[PDB]
């Protein structure tokens, strides 16, 4: 069935809103789960590349594989044990890593498609049309929509400009790659990074592989790099009903500085990224991770040192707690580039009612 | 070189059915090209291409089904309509497009081998096959069984 | 139109007029209920046969009702709500009597493109649905609201007068996983008695109660987690008229300390009217309750006001039965329930 | 037949019939001659004439916005699949009806937007618009008390023009310079501003010093107004504080000169963000923030 309860590190006096636990190394499980799910859960547990956008694309493709592998039983119909099996997938995904908003909209789309198709049509004729529709759905809402974001941003950015970024957002990597190659401008790109994940490092590496003038920096040193900077792009995860920017770690700090130092913040987003859940502070619902990623002393992810820190459980109160997903304040960002072209974050939910 | 119209005359008429490959989007409608009647542009408007949100629909993808409304036989201006085509006629529009695509594939080996213009080869074929017999696909099916 | 036609058939018009002017009727929730029962009596008793003559008569009745009492916004809104429910079903009915009517979404732009039945039964049921909506708001609030407040957070509260907010606070305290300290500003000239009953009901449920004088608000603002408003009426621009005393300064105190401001309201409490001036909309109190003796009151011209206004610059959320919305969006929620013509009655 | 020449003919005319509404009336006249039946022959030549109009533009935004609304109405005409003749006749007629709608809207606003000016309030007005001055005149017609403060705007000496037009009414005034405009926000009740354009975000497209007014008022907590006719909406999103469509200079720094000729150059059009506007007034009801964007989403259907 799975492993539940018994967690590493202290329960903590401050910040205990979410689960801090889960299965990394495979021991005691059901022998019916599709291995492509088991691969993705093992991926997302210790992932370095993904950040909101790519997670759903992989989740869709895994689902497409499952349907292609799905053969309808002779006794039980198509809508009998499928939805239970999908619920087992999501529960295993939840155990590995808390889901994104875009993942939820995908599940909601899939559950709508199950109800749409009645058990009367032949099995091979059904799944052939289904995967074709999902492919077209992923083409429209992601790939084509992404291209629409590309060209919307293209008109907005001035010739020969300096851009500071953060994260590992798929949309922005392709944005800057488009700027360097197709448009041919003088784009100075500065990338910032945190401690838990070297997301920006990977982005800078990929930008270097394209051949871009790249500076690479950290949160600690900003009042030096800014004093240069024009437009700041932020990797969206979810924009809520109010218009608060729920995104990764070192995002809000950058957002504040940019608002203070004249030239503002811009955000690229998808029409699938918007939710209806609302909050106002970072404490509300945080994506907490185990302090195992913060054990390492600088430089790289695997170093293995006999350093200063090591104990967490036996130590009399030593909460080395880090967070992953934060909230930028409402007023600070200015532009959102989506499927429906443009709109300020003050407007926010003009897409949720438009559907 | 890929040119020359599928039919006898350059410009279409009223009520005749065509198939378009999308090359444009938004604002007006779509300045494009056809796969049933020449390779020149023939524009349509957003309203016609909607009937029935829309930011996921066409976006210069594959092929649709449209009927010609307004033709200018002076300089070159074509208007179309998507909604007007009935469900029974859509299947007939697809079969005529499939027939036109097979005729275009047939009249391309001729231009490649002997290194002569495609428009002259299209003109010399479309007189007994396209005008007198009915269509060039059924005339080719008659020629392979007994010349 | 006058009340000369509706006198023997409808008597309850004038008793509600009497209840407003002398303030026998109390609390927006109650005013709404009465006007609902008024419109219930108007449809059940009258004979019309014509539709457009009927609607314009209702408009004139609502116009006279708002002129009779300016602070009865809940009166004005309920009529406007039924007016729009009527107008949609009439526009649906006219499409069938004549014989794309579905472009994309439900927009605006009424300046662009041009244009026996069970209609009365729909009008009857439309009132019934409004009652049930006003009956149950708390269920729609608790699912959005009890998601935003944390443990060990201190809540400061102006306007303890609202029945809506207190019941929202008691549902959160019911959750054993949630702990919060409550500061309550007194609101001396009016709210005092209500503030003391508020402090009593919090102790009754065993929630850490703290009674605050209206001077001490600043002396605590560094320690305050969140601010909650017990509003009476919400507006287009976002802003609120609240149930009396000591709110505006508290909101000003919160904004300077950058402390978050919450508001709990209903859609019937929400108004499609615009507050162009506070000078007209706010009602003033009785100075008798401040200072005794009338011979010094020749020289002691004392100022006291009941209703207090907050500008939209301070508050951030309006949690209703529908959900939580930002002040820069609340206008759309309003236009989803009331039409553009149904404003100037 | 020309469209730029028709717009140039309005010299001693102007007023009531606004600059964009005169450009829309010029668009309808160009449409009605060369057959509006053909959608291929006409719409492409309409697009070329708008492109020629944009190329001839030195410092105007609203003409580009007014074309869009026209286009939209034309496309919406035959949305019902109606007779290709009755829909055409309704399209040609909606040209004179469009200009007649500028009268009806002004009749609406001047009775709605007089409510904001309360009993005895000192006003500081900046950026002259036909809607804001029509509020000012029809409040004097309503016999209400209001004081007025003139701002020294510097595009083509607009402050002096504003001052003279206030003298022809009977309302007491005095000149205040835009440098000293900070020293006035304590004796002024409310600040009113007329716009040249309203953004997709909710910000404003305006003259030679309006953002500066917006910020100072935000500091002084004194209200900041936008009053206009509902046609000045573009699908425009100025990302930064200093980015706008221009035919002239985006801040030029000149070389060493002795004769003194190259100097003036400064941002003649400036943007202000959504937060600085307290209230907005149009004929489309009383609405301010996200309302503009809702309108734009409603039009563009995207």
């Amino acid at each position: 069935p799975g492993i539940s309860s018994v967690i590493p590190t202290v329960l903590e006096q401050s910040f205990d809103n979410s689960s801090l636990i889960s299965v990394k190394e495979l021991l005691l499980n059901k022998d019916l789960i599709h291995p492509s799910i088991l691969l993705l859960t093992s991926h997302l547990a210790h992932y370095k590349i993904v950040g909101s956008i790519p997670r759903c694309i992989a989740m869709l493709e895994v689902f497409q594989i499952v349907i292609k592998d799905y053969q309808t039983p002779k006794g039980t119909t198509l809508s009998r044990n499928l939805t239970s099996y999908l619920s087992h997938q999501i529960d295993l995904l939840k155990k590995a890593r808390p889901l994104s908003v875009t993942m939820g909209n995908a599940i909601r789309w899939l559950k709508q498609e199950i109800s749409l198709i009645d058990p009367s049509t032949p099995d091979k004729a059904a799944k052939k049309d289904l995967c074709e529709k999902i492919g077209q759905f992923a083409k429209e809402k992601i790939e084509l929509a992404d291209q629409l974001i590309i060209d919307n941003a293209s008109t907005q950015i001035e010739e020969s400009t300096t851009i500071v970024t953060y994260g590992s957002s798929k949309v922005l990597t392709e944005l800057l790659l488009h700027n360097a190659i197709s448009l041919k401008k003088n784009i100075k790109v500065i990338v910032v990074d945190s401690r838990p994940l070297f997301e920006g490092r990977k982005m800078a590496e990929t930008l270097r592989n394209a051949g871009v003038n790249v500076m690479y920096a950290l949160i600690t040193s900003l009042d030096t790099i800014f004093n240069d900077v024009d437009y700041v792009f932020l990797g969206a995860h979810s924009i809520l009903s109010n218009g608060f920017l729920y995104s990764r770690a070192g995002t809000a700090m950058l957002a504040m500085s940019a608002k203070r130092r004249n030239i503002p913040v811009l955000v690229c987003c998808e029409s699938l990224k918007f939710s209806q859940r609302v909050q106002l502070d970072s404490v509300t619902f945080n994506e907490l991770a185990d302090p195992n990623d913060l054990v390492n002393i600088d430089y790289e992810n695997p170093v293995e040192r006999r350093g200063n820190k090591g104990a967490l459980l036996n130590q009399f109160i030593k909460e080395r707690k880090f967070e992953k997903k934060k909230l930028a304040m409402e007023n600070k960002p200015k532009g959102n580039k989506i499927g429906g072209k443009k709109g300020s974050e003050g407007e926010s939910k003009d897409a949720s009612n438009e559907e | 070189t890929s040119h020359c119209r599928f039919y006898e005359n350059k410009y279409p008429e009223i009520d005749d059915i065509v198939m378009v490959n999308v090359q444009q989007i938004a604002e007006m409608g779509a300045y494009v090209k056809l796969l049933e009647y020449d390779n020149i542009e023939g524009m349509i408007l957003l309203s016609e291409l909607s009937r029935r949100s829309i930011q996921k629909l066409i976006r210069v993808g594959k092929n649709d089904v449209a009927v010609v409304l307004r033709v200018d036989k002076e300089k070159g201006y074509i208007d179309l309509s998507k909604r007007r085509v009935s469900s029974e006629d859509i299947i007939k529009c697809e079969e005529k497009y499939q027939k036109s695509k097979t005729v275009h594939s047939i009249l391309r080996y001729c231009a490649e081998k002997f290194q002569i213009p495609l428009e002259e080869l299209y003109k010399t074929i479309a007189w007994p096959l396209s005008r007198k017999f009915g269509h060039a696909y059924e005339a080719f099916k008659l020629s392979i069984i007994d010349e | 139109h006058p009340n000369a036609a509706t006198s023997d058939v409808n008597v309850t018009i004038d008793t509600f007029v009497a209840k407003l002017k002398r303030r026998q009727v109390q609390g927006s929730y109650a005013i709404a209920l009465e006007t609902l029962q008024l419109l219930m009596r108007f449809i059940s008793a009258a004979r019309w046969n014509h539709v457009n003559d009927l609607i314009e008569q209702i408009r004139d009745l609502g116009n006279s009702l708002e002129k009779a009492h300016p602070t009865a916004f809940s009166c004005g809104n309920v009529i406007r709500r039924i007016l729009a429910v009527l107008r949609d079903e009439v526009e649906e009915d006219t499409m069938s009597t004549t014989v794309v009517a579905e472009p994309l979404i439900s927009s605006m732009f009424n300046l662009l493109q041009k244009p026996k039945t069970d209609y009365r039964q729909v009008a009857i049921q439309g009132i019934k649905d409004l009652i049930d909506e006003i009956k149950n708001i708390d269920e729609g609030i608790q699912q959005i609201a009890i998601d935003l407040i944390h443990d060990h957070e201190i809540l400061l509260t102006p306007t303890p007068d609202s029945k809506t907010v207190l019941k929202f606070l008691i549902t959160a305290r019911e959750r054993s996983n949630r702990t919060f300290t409550v500061l309550v500003t007194e609101g001396f000239p009016n709210n005092t008695k209500n503030a003391h009953e508020f402090a009593k009901k919090l102790a009754q449920h065993n929630i850490e109660t703290l009674v605050v004088p209206d001077s001490a608000v600043f002396a605590l603002m560094s320690r305050v987690g969140k601010v909650i408003i017990g509003t009476k009426a919400v507006f287009v621009n976002g802003g609120t008229i609240s149930s009396n005393s000591g709110v505006s300064s508290v909101c000003e105190c919160a904004r300077e300390f950058r402390t978050p401001v919450f508001a709990v309201a209903g859609l019937y409490k929400l108004s499609p009217l615009y507050p162009f001036d506070v000078e007209k909309f706010v009602e003033f109190g009785g100075s008798q309750r401040i200072l005794p003796r009338m011979d010094p009151r020749k020289r002691l011209d004392t100022v006291n006001q009941i209703t207090d206004y907050v500008p939209p610059e301070n508050i951030d959320i309006y949690i209703t039965n529908v959900g939580g919305f930002n002040p820069s969006f609340i206008y759309r929620i309003a236009w989803d329930n009331y039409k553009q013509i149904d404003v100037h009655l | 037949f020309n469209i730029t020449e028709t717009y140039l003919r309005f010299l001693e005319e102007d007023t009531e019939m606004t600059m964009p509404i005169a450009a829309i009336e010029a668009l309808v006249t160009l449409l009605r001659i060369k057959t509006p039946e053909t959608a291929a022959e006409m719409i492409n030549t309409i697009k070329s004439s708008t492109e020629e109009l944009i190329k001839s533009i030195p410092n105007s935004v609203s003409l580009r916005a007014g074309c869009d609304i026209f286009m939209r109405f034309v496309l919406r005409n035959l949305h019902l699949y109606g007779d290709w003749e009755n829909c055409k006749q309704h399209l040609i007629e909606n040209g004179q009806l469009f200009v007649s709608r500028a009268k009806k809207s002004r009749n609406k606003i001047a009775e709605i937007g007089v409510d904001f000016i309360a009993d005895d309030d000192i006003i500081l007005v900046h950026g002259y618009s036909r809607a804001v001055f029509s509020l000012l005149n029809h409040a004097a017609n309503k016999f209400i008390r209001f004081r007025c403060v003139v701002t020294e705007s510097r595009p083509s000496k607009q402050g002096n023009q504003l001052y003279t037009l206030l003298e022809q009414k009977g309302i007491p005034v005095t000149l205040i310079v835009d440098s000293a405009v900070g020293a006035v926000i304590d004796k002024v009740d409310k600040v009113f501003v007329g716009a040249e354009g309203v953004a997709e975000s909710g910000g404003i497209i305006n003259l030679v010093g309006t953002y500066s007014v917006g910020v100072l008022a935000h500091n002084a907590r004194k209200p900041f107004y936008v009053v206009t006719e509902s046609h000045k909406f573009v699908r425009m999103f100025p990302l930064s504080s200093d980015d706008l469509p221009m035919a002239g200079p985006p801040l030029d720094f000149t070389r060493r000169t002795d004769d003194l000729e190259d100097a003036l150059r400064g941002p003649t059009i400036d943007y202000t963000a959504q937060e600085y506007i307290t209230a907005l007034i149009t004929d489309l009801g009383v609405l301010t923030p996200s309302a503009v964007s809702e309108e734009l989403i409603k039009m563009w259907y995207d």
